RNA sequence: ACGAAUCUCUUUGCCUUUUGGCUUAGAUCAAGUGUAGUAUCUGUUCUUUUCA
RNA sequence: AUAAAUUUUUAAGGUAUGUAUUUAUUUUUUUUAAGAACUAGAUACUAACACAAAUAGUAAAU
């Protein structure tokens, strides 16, 4: 049950988000197997979402950091927003900044599943209509060639 | 608007607790030691406390089952878990929502 | 407004090439019975009119059609479930 | 098929119809009649409106300070 | 918090204390609404 | 007549004005056949009249006796809360 | 000119969209700076 | 020389099959088995011209 | 030395819903599919069908 993330399922997510939007997660974990809403959204907001800032320091970011982190002893999500940088990264790069001080199968089947799912937009009703209508067309054409062959007998 | 306390109040308060405790002659708590004589007991307690939530229930939802698992294993592997914890406190500063 | 004017000019000059080209390649009556009025006209020039209209409808129709072809074949960036995703989504590209 | 309406029904569409003659209750005669007008205390350590809005109001913050608690 | 983390530096090892004070700041999700908890104390915490 | 004219032919009024289905009902035929607080109220009311007028009809036939007559129709007017069920339709009548 | 609607919640036809249509300036107040450093000073006084 | 008409291409313009409502996000979110029907996912071997 | 007496009932909210059920005769210039055979099961969906015997679309459970 203890899971980690393949780029397979990861991409299936980013596709899903790219459709259903952020807030409908319990659907985003339908496509995606093996996973939950809070798991999905956890990885999304904390890692995957592109708008996040993953990059180096700067002396603005650094002196800024030791400043803030000294002022607020452990309050990381606060300080994180203060840096507009992800949480555990700010924590990590921080600790490193003081570490200078020293003395392919069923995944392809799930991908068939979701990959098939996205491409149908309607819902049960519309599809039911498509059927009903076509059945009507066949009925029409039949009734016609009835009449056509009756005309080949002359009786109209 | 910034934090409300003002440094003034802060300092007075801190000093208060200090004179109290010195006066009270108090030894602070240590970190739970790896070699502990009572330890398994305490862990028995805490885990029973979580267990009890689920004693009554007949249908367990997802998060629940996740839990009961984590417990049952924690009974099974006490040294494992205690090590896991003492790690977690020594380090992890960021948490799930 | 201005567009309607401009189009008026365009079909002016085009009309001019019709008439002149027809030189290059070569009343009002009333009813005292009823207030209906009666004008007398050639079967000519009505047909040039109608035909001109038809051909305009054609050429515009075909500009729009070839535009369908080209436009729908080219852009391959954004995700598409179906035709309307391509359509609408290209509207969102039109935005910025 | 759930759609925001774009319109409303002309009363006229109704108006052309022929009547029915059902009799309601609230039409039964009532008010047939018009009306016309003519030492120790030192010890301790501490030594000597209407805002158009809701959620910023003083009331609302009392309320939410009670109930949701 | 910053006041806490001190007051706990008094009575407990700087680690554990840190684990707590840092244990409060979290996101808090009700349905869509979600917000960091920058300031108060969350009582649902087992040690709260 | 009112019933058979709503095309409900599978309901029966017996002689005592009970209303009974003769044929287990298709649900649609239930919905089509719920009847109104009118029609029911009125059926009950007729029931009451039939009841009384019967007791007289008996006594004339010579099968009773003038005391048992008087007691009878007394009994009726008191035990209406049983013999009929008019209290289902106007529940107000639970004053009388 | 009015943009086109892209709403995190409803997606009534099933349309797919580039994410970014789906999806502070201030610093702190020195109230903090003073707070933590004052706590700090009284602290080190006390420990001494 | 320039003017005009026609065909073709490019750009701008026009938007061409170009998100249609409300309530507590409207609510809820995985605990099975036997057989059976249908959907469809792999591999293997042989072979790439014509007329009466 | 106390006499102090409320009530009482009906409908609504496996299945609804929908479809066809004509018998009795209305005048005379286009084009290329790589082709064929074999084989197994594995993930699915489903089914008022099967484990003292019984449940349905106003309400649901320590
Ligand atoms: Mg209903
Ligand atoms: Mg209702
Ligand atoms: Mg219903």
């Amino acid at each position: 049950k203890g899971g980690v993330w393949t780029n397979v399922e990861d991409q299936i997510l980013k596709a899903a988000v790219q459709k259903y939007g952020t807030h409908q997660w319990s659907k985003v974990a339908s496509l995606l197997q093996k996973k939950t809403a809070r798991q999905s959204e956890l990885r999304w907001n904390e890692y995957l979402n592109p708008k996040l800032n993953f990059t180096e320091f700067s002396k603005e970011e650094d002196a800024q950091l030791l400043d803030l982190a000294r002022e607020l002893p452990n309050q990381w999500r606060t300080i994180a927003d203060m840096m507009a940088r992800p949480a555990q990264v700010c924590v990590e790069r921080y600790n490193r900044l003081l570490e200078s001080e020293d003395s392919e199968d069923e995944e392809k089947e799930m991908l068939a599943e979701a990959r098939a799912r996205l491409l149908n937009t309607q819902g049960k009703k519309a599809t039911r209509k498509i059927r009903e209508r076509m059945l009507e067309e066949s009925k029409r054409i039949a009734e016609l060639q009835k009449r056509r062959e009756l005309k080949q007998a002359g009786i109209n | 608007n910034g934090p409300e306390i003002t440094p003034e109040e802060a300092t007075t308060i801190f000093s208060v607790m200090v004179e109290w405790l010195e006066s009270r002659s108090f030894s602070p708590i240590p970190f739970p030691p790896l070699t502990y004589k009572n330890d398994t007991k305490i862990l028995v307690l805490a885990l029973e406390d979580l267990k009890d939530v689920y004693a009554s229930k007949v249908r367990l939802n997802a998060s629940e089952r996740e839990e009961l698992a984590l417990i049952e294993e924690a009974y099974d592997n006490p040294h494992d878990t205690l090590n896991r914890i003492k790690k977690y406190l020594l380090t992890q500063r960021v948490f799930k929502p | 407004d201005q567009l309607a004017k401009l189009s008026y000019e365009k079909t002016l000059r085009n009309l001019a090439t019709q008439t002149q080209n027809s030189s290059k390649q070569d009343k009002v009556q009333k009813d005292t019975k009823t207030g209906k009025i009666t004008i007398a006209d050639d079967d000519k020039l009505v047909n040039k009119l109608a035909v001109s209209l038809q051909s305009e409808s054609k050429k515009r129709y075909e500009a729009r059609k070839r535009q369908m072809q080209n436009a729908k074949t080219l852009y391959g960036v954004e995700s598409f479930i179906n035709d309307k995703n391509k359509q609408f989504n290209e509207k969102l590209s039109r935005e910025s | 098929s759930h759609r925001p309406q774009l319109e409303a029904r002309s009363g006229a569409k109704a108006a052309a119809y022929t009547p029915t003659g059902i009799e309601h209750a609230r039409l039964l005669p009532g008010h047939t009649t018009l009306k016309y007008r003519k030492s120790w205390r030192k010890g301790t350590a501490f030594g000597r409106g209407y805002i158009n809005d809701m959620t910023k109001s003083e009331y609302h913050q009392e309320f939410l300070h009670k109930h949701v608690r | 918090f910053t006041l806490l983390n001190r007051l706990l530096r008094l009575i407990v090892d700087p680690n554990i204390a840190d684990y707590i004070t840092a244990k409060n700041n979290v996101v808090i999700n009700f349905k869509d609404m979600s917000h960091v908890n920058k300031y108060g104390l969350i009582r649902g915490l087992k040690f709260a | 007549l009112l019933i058979h004219r709503k095309g409900l032919t599978y309901l029966h009024l017996d002689y005592n004005f009970n209303l009974k289905p003769t044929k287990t009902l298709t649900t649609k035929e239930r919905k089509k056949s719920r009847l109104g607080n009118s029609f029911h109220l009125m059926r009950e009311l007729l029931k009451m009249m039939k009841l009384i007028v019967d007791t007289h009809v008996q006594f004339r036939l010579g099968n009773v006796d003038a005391f048992q007559l008087a007691d009878g129709i007394h009994y009726i007017l008191n035990h209406i809360g049983q013999l009929t069920g008019i209290y289902r339709y106007k529940y107000k009548v639970m004053h009388q | 000119k009015i943009p086109a609607a892209v709403s995190n919640w409803k997606n009534p036809n099933g349309y797919t969209v580039a994410l970014e249509r789906r999806v502070e300036n201030n610093t702190i107040n020195d109230g903090f700076m003073k707070l933590s450093e004052a706590l700090e000073n009284a602290d080190k006084k006390a420990r001494q």
